[PDB]
């Protein structure tokens, strides 16, 4: 039980994480476009 | 999105993070313990 | 015993993860300010 | 053997995020070497 | 490199992640429906 | 901080998290190999 709801919570992590990781992509094409 | 609404979501998915991975340790705490039993 | 260290070991992975996300945020908004 | 199996699932999900992380940090050090 | 490989690689490790999310939750799925039972 | 100490936080953690994956592949492997034998 305990490590099934642990995996549940780093899946959530991760899927936060990359949330952000898109978000810092969207950031660096704004970046790179203006520049261009 | 624009610059402001790209930061507040950077903030709001952070904190969700931080809040997720604080409950990971205390389950891993808590598996830890298990493990013994 | 395996099982609980590998979630360890998965946990402290993301954990560095958010690190570098933290110091990619931290470039680009010095990127942004610098052309914007 | 799931739980296993799963452990494989997030580690292969945090190895394919660094690899997106490692291009994000290409990104900016590119912008920077323009910019400054 | 160019900013064109760059983009596609961007795009192609997006999918892969996209697909081991998607694994992951069925497998996810799996591990808490076998659990319950 | 400035770019200086951000390029040696980059290669900081980015080490760090090599060194955790390659602990974390290599565990993968064993619980296999135990699960299996």
């Amino acid at each position: 039980s305990g490590i099934v709801q642990q995996q549940n919570n780093l899946l959530r992590a991760i899927e936060a994480q990359q949330h952000l990781l898109q978000l810092t992509v969207w950031g660096i094409k704004q970046l790179q476009a203006r520049i261009l | 999105m624009t610059w402001e609404t790209w930061e507040r979501e950077i903030e709001n998915y952070t904190k969700q993070i931080y809040k997720i991975l604080e409950e990971s340790q205390e389950q891993q705490d808590r598996n830890e313990k298990d493990l013994l039993e």
